[PDB]
């Protein structure tokens, strides 16, 4: 084993700088390799090898599915160039299709991780705002975002009711008032017998002015110093119907009524209780923000992401100093971006505000995509492509294949996207074709446009490193080209098929070569080319004549090009042995030929 | 500058004055002062240096008409310029006539060959030079001798390394390399005193030796060609060896343009007939051609020098081909070139040389010049191209 | 994170350094015996195929090249000697032994496959080999003379982007690009910012982006990023990710996500992996 | 994009303006919009417009002669040597105090280098500690350092700077420190950049602006002294972009002219750089906003015109036609832009 801890003599004498470098040898790293794979060092002792991938609740299959194919499915392409440009239809209600999705999870996502019902908040609240008479238009979307908060405080209002037991009209009613239901909240004050609501679900109307007054009874009281030995909290909230978020009374009491409520009802507190009934979301929003800001109490909560509640920074009399470091949930974000276009979308767009893992992507990928579909495209170039490459890193971790090419072909660069596809299909390419890889490869030609000419290069290159000569001359045969496939075949198949009797296929590979311009810029295409095609063609001629009546004009051609293919055997070269017999052989049928012929014309 | 209408214009008007000599002089001189005050302001900054190549490629398009135009020009005025009229008098030999004289009756004889020896003048006469005082070639290469740093080591002819092997120095080497990129660059041009005027000023006794022959001479050649097969002889120099001795290395003709590795197959067809020619012409001895095959005494004929010269290393099709001012050039001197006006002329019709700004003009001209000089080109090509160039110029 | 199969190398010294093939089918390992030796482990089953011994002093760092060329590997070594080995029908012979270097040879790296097959030489004598097969013939051999002035500790190449360019970094302390100009080696950029040696340079292989990441480990500790948005601009920007307190030994990039892999003198792995936000944050910690 | 992250501080200042509330900050909301916005390029641009810039103000109803007065080009040397000698602090401290940073930082390339050190982090008092520390044999340059410290614009006595120029042409003509410091200082070997010790740019041009006399001493030998019209007229023609490498003037060029005052020719260079039209567009309009570019008559003239009659190469750039092809670029969406 390696010396568990010499550290000194060795230490002194690894400063020194005759030879750091060889008392510096002790050393090691060896980093990555394909597919994220680590290589590393550490009964034998020596070294030891792990792989290395994204193991965080590693088994979603069927969602990367479903959105996957919703994004094509609503993907345009564009082949204009080598490589083809794919680019997402402008906004085509995609904020519909992802709430869909969600849905449809729903049905079987009771038993499944916290994540899902992190998106689904995300989601639903980029649908209630930037989903899409002014006044009409901002008052339904007030409606949608007001109907999203009550039911996503809906779950943890009912679990918190079912723990107060007996009802408390100090914290019972706050709970009821803040999570809405107020039609049920009226059937909790029946103890005390309440049905001038009933009056108001009748009529819905000038509610302002009746909690108007109902605020100056109150205000009157207070400062008439009465209104003092009635319960606590019951005065907190007469001061919460009122319409002051902090009350500092006559004994110095700082009344805190936007205590215990998390960061998002305190903002729908102030919008609908403090705030008049005809507001913007925009004011309110930054009212909220200076209210958390100070002033004068800081008595709202910091928008803090749904993981690190649980451990709210020890303020001890410094707090700026940290929320000046600590981020935000993805929705308030959306919400100043929904208002103005001044803000960073990259702070937006960190994977970790919604999980705090920094190697899930999914989310965000999806997330920009809509933000580009909306036509906000502040994000740097550098930022974009960072991004895809990360999702595709991820997508082949667990081993996925055409999306991470979709996702590689959404760079608007030409030359650097094809160079990545073509990269990818070359590492991951199998030379042994398999049902999945063929459906694979056509998917890729009849969806995303690529050929299969490509495809057999990368296999021809595989086939090169290790790979067999069969294989390899049968790819190059599909992929184009003339040199190398020429060479290919004069020293090894060659021969091979002249000593097997086998000519069918050799001409055929042949004479797809001699095709016009191919036999042009074919080297070397003249000589050898030229010699195995005249051995053939004059086999078959000689046999076929004979027996058709011998031609006289089809004669003289045949006795021509016997003399041109005397004129070449003999200027065959000879590098291997195989050419030596290779050569002899032809020899002598074409010399057989050549006697037959003359006996044939001349007597 | 975008009047370039205006002096063909002039040019053919006052040439319809005037003969068809001044003419295509004219064109000449008009295509080169077009490119030259292109590449008067042409500036450059570090990124503005691309947008400087891209205009000076720009303008290598006036730059191959100018080249297009030397060619037509004197390959035209050889195929119908009385300069073909002359006695058999160069042509008469005996058997004490030197092969002086026998040179003499293959050149006075020979017409593909002499035109041949023409494209190669022409290769020759478009030169890209290294200059001598401003180049690390020999500005720096000046030594008092060659060697002088391995002179030095050794204190503390081409004969000598390769009879003796480790001994050398590599501040000499380096030396020696630029030397001889210096010297293929100034031969492949041509300028045969100038090269020696360097191998001189320097004092390269490998450099002088080597090449200071006047013009037996077959063993002189083979055993040039064996000495280039030779290893441990320098790159630029091994290529001007092999070259010189009529046969090819690739150090430096791996630097071969298409109209450089013409200029080399064209010379490898040349010299291969030239050497049958005096085999015919018995004048020389049998053991002078004493390793015969080691020299490619056979021919390439002209298609196949084009279709070797056109055939990419890639087994693809040329991009210096598939430029069309060469390929214009390229059909012009070659002699089937009434085919390839048809296949412009054709070529508007079915959708191509349509964008190219200049193509159409240029087409015009040049077929101004063929026929105006010998009617060849039909009056149907001639009026389409005419009238096409004519909408395109009125707009 | 997840185990796999645990090779067994039947060595008799430190493991120097390793380095696995394109398609991740073998991998060579180079020790302080003298000896490379090539391991086929596919489908979790170690295998060793071939030991090459050609070495008088230890061996430094080891090299795949790429697939279309065949199976070659450069090993270099403390001999002077860059021997370069090929694999013919399953058999590894010594194809070409390059021995002009007055110092050790510490490390190999070979160019990408579109610049052709340009292997890069980093000795202690301060200078920088350039390997080169035409295919035809021999090597030709590009020396650069006086590149560091102590000497050159690491070397790798540049993506293709062509444009033949190559990082090197020395015990002078600075980090130097090389460039290829007119078909000579002239040096391009000098970046400084370490306190001491530089031990190693890895250029990340940039997928999809503008921006050029250079990263660069020292002997006080301090790995820094270089970057540059624009390469005409070749203006590059430090950044420092963490100052170790034990000497960092080499930095390497994953081919896919660029995931920086950290090895200290604290016998461990940290991963880092840079933020949208920008901010390089650590992701594992890895120990031996 | 960018240009929308600028737009939303161009509307937000306009409201402003319009609605007649405290002044908005352009320039520091474009340093602060490239805070957030993680272009380095911007952040560091950013910062040198608004640390170059801040300097005391001149209206006096005169542009050019306000921003030609001498006293401009000492606000100016004195905003751009302190950011230089920061920035180049700001990286000392990677090579790490102070004083350690500068010694880890003479290794990290590798009395009078502390004191050297304490001149390029911009501390005329560390400056006096290591004089203070080294005065035992070097004499009386602690005591022409101290009267340079206590005249503010570091202005030497003009019979100290003779003897610093005679004492430099006599001694330190064959120590680096010692000849730089002696040169600077009493506008010595004005000719010479003193190349032992001359291995920046940026700061060889401060080194010239620490060699430049800006006043009228007819009793100042002739080649000695560096007048403002020789030195840019040299920065600007003779030096040429081609020689201060445009791949990294993006950054370094503009940087140069926009610090030696050479606004409009800035201006003109960084709005032919593609990825900086709004950000020329930015800065000029600031500038012009406090009055401070020297405007050109015609519309349709090129981008610089040079009136007659003008000094001698100050330059007058067409700003209608700039801010309109700028304008032109936008006006398809964003008419309100």
């Amino acid at each position: 084993e390696l010396v568990p801890l010499e550290k000194s003599v060795t230490h002194g004498r690894g400063s020194l700088l005759i030879d750091m470098g060889l008392f510096m040898g002790r050393s090691f790293r060896v980093g990555w390799g394909p597919n994220w794979t680590l290589v590393h060092n550490g009964s034998p002792f020596k070294v030891h090898m792990e792989k290395l991938s994204l193991e965080q609740k590693s088994r979603e299959l069927q969602s990367y599915l479903m959105p996957l194919e919703i994004e094509l499915k609503n993907s345009s392409v564009d082949r204009s160039a080598q490589c083809p440009h794919f680019k997402p239809n402008a906004g085509v209600a995609a904020i519909h299709d992802y709430a869909g999705w969600v849905r449809n999870l729903s049905n079987e996502a009771g038993e499944l991780e916290a994540v899902v019902k992190q998106w689904g908040l995300t989601w639903t609240l980029c649908e209630s705002l930037w989903g899409q008479n002014e006044y009409v238009r901002n008052l339904e979307r007030r409606k949608a975002f007001s109907h999203w908060l009550a039911h996503t405080a809906e779950e943890r209002i009912e679990e918190e009711v079912s723990l107060y037991g007996p009802e408390r009209h100090v914290e019972a009613v706050f709970s009821f008032l803040t999570g809405g239901r107020i039609s049920d909240a009226c059937r909790l004050a029946q103890k005390s017998g309440d049905h001038r609501l009933s009056l108001l679900l009748s009529q819905m109307v000038g509610s302002q002015e009746m909690r108007e007054l109902i605020s100056l009874q109150l205000v009157d009281w207070n400062k008439l110093q009465v209104d003092h030995y009635i319960q606590e909290e019951r005065l907190r909230v007469f001061c919460l119907l009122s319409g002051t978020p902090v009350w500092r009374s006559s004994d110095n009491r700082s009344i805190n009524v936007c205590s215990q409520l998390d960061w998002k009802r305190t903002l729908a507190v102030h919008l609908w209780y403090m705030l008049p009934p005809t507001a913007t979301i925009a004011q309110a929003l930054r009212l909220y923000e200076r209210a958390f800001q100070e002033h004068g109490e800081p008595y709202a909560c910091y928008p803090l992401p749904p993981y690190l509640e649980d451990c709210s920074i020890s303020l001890g009399d410094e707090p700026s100093a940290k929320f000046s470091s600590l981020q935000r949930d993805v929705c308030v974000h959306l919400l100043k971006l929904y208002s103005e276009r001044q803000y960073d979308l990259c702070q937006l767009l960190d994977p970790s505000s919604v999980t705090p893992d920094p190697l899930d992507y999914r989310l965000s990928w999806h997330l920009w995509m809509v933000l580009q579909a909306l036509n906000y495209t502040h994000l740097s170039e550098h930022r974009q492509g960072t991004l895809h490459a990360s999702y595709a890193a991820q997508l082949e971790n667990v081993g996925l294949w055409e999306w991470a090419i979709f996702v590689l072909l959404h760079i608007p660069h030409p030359h650097i996207r094809e160079a990545g596809v073509r990269e990818l299909l070359n590492r991951q390419c199998v030379v042994r074709e398999s049902p999945e890889s063929l459906a694979k490869e056509n998917f890729l030609i009849h969806r995303l446009c690529v050929p299969a000419q490509w495809v057999h290069e990368a296999k021809a290159i595989r086939s090169r490193r290790d790979g067999d000569r069969h294989k390899e001359a049968l790819y190059l045969l599909k992929g184009h080209q003339w040199n190398p496939c020429h060479k290919l075949v004069t020293r090894h198949l060659a021969a091979d098929a002249v000593i097997n009797e086998n000519y069918r296929y050799l001409q055929s590979f042949l004479g797809e070569l001699s095709n016009p311009e191919h036999c042009k810029h074919i080297q070397d295409w003249e000589t050898a080319g030229k010699v195995y095609l005249d051995y053939i063609r004059v086999i078959d001629m000689l046999n076929l004549i004979q027996q058709d009546e011998s031609s006289g004009c089809e004669l003289e051609k045949l006795h021509t090009k016997v003399m041109s293919l005397c004129k070449w055997v003999e200027l065959i070269h000879c590098y291997t042995a195989k050419d030596r017999l290779a050569q002899s052989e032809m020899a002598k049928r074409v010399a057989n030929i050549l006697r037959v012929v003359l006996s044939l014309q001349q007597p | 500058t975008m009047s370039m209408y205006p002096d063909f214009l002039k040019s053919f008007l006052e040439h319809p004055s005037s003969a068809v000599f001044e003419l295509i002089e004219q064109y000449e001189a008009t295509c080169n002062t077009q490119i030259t005050l292109l590449k008067k302001i042409v500036k450059r900054v570090t990124p503005g240096q691309q947008k400087f190549s891209k205009t000076a490629s720009i303008l290598w398009l006036l730059q191959q008409e100018m080249v297009t135009w030397r060619l037509i020009a004197a390959l035209y005025r050889d195929r119908i310029q009385s300069a073909l009229e002359e006695e058999n008098m160069f042509e008469i030999a005996a058997p004490n006539a030197s092969e002086k004289t026998i040179v003499d009756k293959l050149f006075q004889r020979d017409t593909l060959v002499r035109q041949s020896q023409l494209v190669v003048d022409w290769l020759e006469s478009i030169a890209k030079d290294e200059v001598g005082d401003f180049s690390d070639n020999i500005e720096y290469y000046a030594k008092s001798v060659y060697w002088e740093n391995t002179l030095h080591t050794l204190k503390q002819d081409p004969d000598a390394p390769i009879r003796q092997k480790l001994p050398l120095d590599d501040l000499d080497r380096e030396d020696d390399i630029r030397l001889l990129k210096y010297l293929f660059t100034l031969i492949r041009a041509g300028m045969t005193d100038e090269a020696q005027r360097l191998c001189k000023r320097c004092g390269q006794a490998w450099r002088a030796a080597t090449l200071e022959g006047w013009k037996y001479r077959c063993v002189w050649k083979t055993c040039c060609w064996r000495m280039a097969e030779d290893e441990q002889f320098n790159k630029y120099e091994r290529a001007i060896y092999a070259t010189l001795s009529g046969n090819l290395k690739q150090l430096l003709p791996v630097c071969e343009s298409w109209e450089d590795t013409v200029w080399a197959h064209f010379k490898v067809m040349v010299d291969s007939l030239v050497e049958q020619e005096i085999r015919a012409s018995i004048i020389s001895f049998n053991e002078a051609n004493e390793l015969p095959r080691e020299y490619l005494e056979a021919n390439w004929t002209l298609d196949s020098v084009f279709e070797e010269l056109q055939a990419t290393d890639k087994k693809r099709v040329l991009e210096e081909n598939r430029e069309h001012y060469h390929i214009i050039q390229k059909f012009v001197i070659l002699a089937d070139v009434d085919g390839l006006m048809d296949e412009f002329s054709e070529w508007l019709s079915n959708g191509k040389n349509l964008l190219l700004g200049h193509l159409l003009r240029f087409m015009t001209h040049l077929l101004l010049f063929f026929r105006t000089l010998g009617l060849q080109a039909k009056e149907e090509v001639s009026v389409e191209v005419l009238k096409t160039y004519i909408q395109r110029l009125i707009n | 994170v997840s185990v796999i199969n645990t090779v067994d190398t039947s060595h008799e010294d430190m493991i120097h350094d390793a380095q696995m093939d394109y398609y991740g089918i073998r991998l060579a390992t180079c020790s302080s015996d003298r000896s490379v030796k090539i391991f086929d482990v596919k489908n979790g089953g170690q295998i060793l195929i071939a030991d090459l011994r050609g070495h008088e002093g230890p061996v430094w760092q080891v090299a795949w090249a790429h697939p279309m060329y065949g199976n070659i590997l450069a090993s270099c070594s403390y001999d002077r000697k860059v021997i370069i080995w090929k694999e013919e029908n399953g058999t590894w012979e010594k194809t070409y032994e390059y021995t002009g270097h007055d110092s050790s040879v510490n490390s190999v790296c070979w160019a990408p496959h579109d610049f052709g097959l340009l292997l890069a030489c980093g000795s202690s004598d301060g200078a920088i080999s350039i390997l080169t097969y035409t295919g035809d013939g021999p090597w030709e051999v590009k020396k650069i003379s006086n590149a560091h002035t102590i000497g050159c500790n690491a070397v790798s190449w540049a993506p293709s982007v062509y444009i033949k360019r190559f990082v090197s970094g020395g015990c002078d302390n600075l980090v130097k690009i090389w460039r290829e100009e007119d078909g000579q080696w002239k040096e391009d950029q000098k970046l400084e910012a370490h306190s001491d040696w530089v031990r190693d340079v890895a250029w990340a292989p940039s997928i999809g982006l503008p921006t050029s990441t250079i990263a660069s480990c020292s002997q006080d500790g301090r790995v820094y990023i270089w970057t540059s948005d624009d390469a005409a601009t070749n203006c590059w920007t430090p950044k420092l990710l963490h100052k170790f307190n034990d000497v960092v030994w080499h930095v390497s990039w994953s081919i896919t996500a660029n995931i920086l892999a950290v090895s200290g003198g604290d016998n461990k792995v940290t991963l880092w992996k840079e933020s949208v936000d920008g901010q390089w944050a650590c992701i594992s910690d890895v120990n031996k | 994009n960018v240009e929308m992250a600028y737009a939303r501080q161009m509307y937000m200042y306009n409201e402003k303006v319009v609605s007649g509330h405290l002044q908005p900050s352009l320039v520091d909301l474009c340093t602060e919009a490239a805070e957030r916005l993680d272009d380095k390029n911007v952040s560091d641009l950013w910062v040198m417009v608004k640390q170059m810039t801040d300097v005391p103000l001149i209206p006096a109803s005169d542009t050019l002669k306000s921003r030609c007065s001498g006293q401009m080009q000492m606000a100016f040397v004195r905003q751009a040597l302190n950011y230089l000698e920061q920035s180049y602090k700001n990286y000392t401290l990677i090579s790490v105090g102070t004083y350690n940073l500068v010694r880890s930082f003479l290794n990290i390339r590798l009395v009078w280098a502390l004191i050297y050190y304490c001149m390029r982090c911009g501390d005329l008092m560390a400056a006096q500690q290591v004089v203070n520390r080294a005065q035992h044999q070097l004499g009386d340059f602690k005591n022409c350092f101290q009267e340079y410290i206590h005249n503010k614009d570091r202005r030497l006595s003009p019979t100290t700077e003779n003897k610093l120029r005679l004492h430099y042409r006599r001694a330190v003509r064959a120590d680096p420190y010692k000849r730089a410091v002696y040169c600077i200082i009493g506008r010595c070997d004005v000719s010479d950049n003193h190349s032992e010790v001359a291995d920046k740019t940026e700061d060889y041009l401060w080194l010239k602006l620490s060699q430049v006399c800006f006043e009228d001493e007819a009793n100042s030998s002739p080649q000695d002294r560096l007048t403002l019209p020789q030195f840019q007229k040299q920065l600007f023609e003779d030096y040429g972009e081609s020689h201060f490498a445009v791949n990294q003037q993006p950054y370094l060029y503009f940087q140069v002219l926009f610090l030696t005052a050479q606004f409009e020719a800035a201006i003109a260079f960084l709005f032919r750089l593609e990825r900086t039209r709004c950000h020329a567009v930015h800065v000029a309009l600031a500038l012009f906003e406090l009055k401070l570019l020297l405007k050109s008559t015609g519309q349709s003239a090129q981008l610089l015109s040079q009136e007659p009659g003008e000094p001698q190469g100050v330059r007058r750039l067409n700003f209608i036609r700039l801010l309109m092809l700028y304008t032109r670029k936008f006006e398809p969406t964003d008419p309100r832009e």
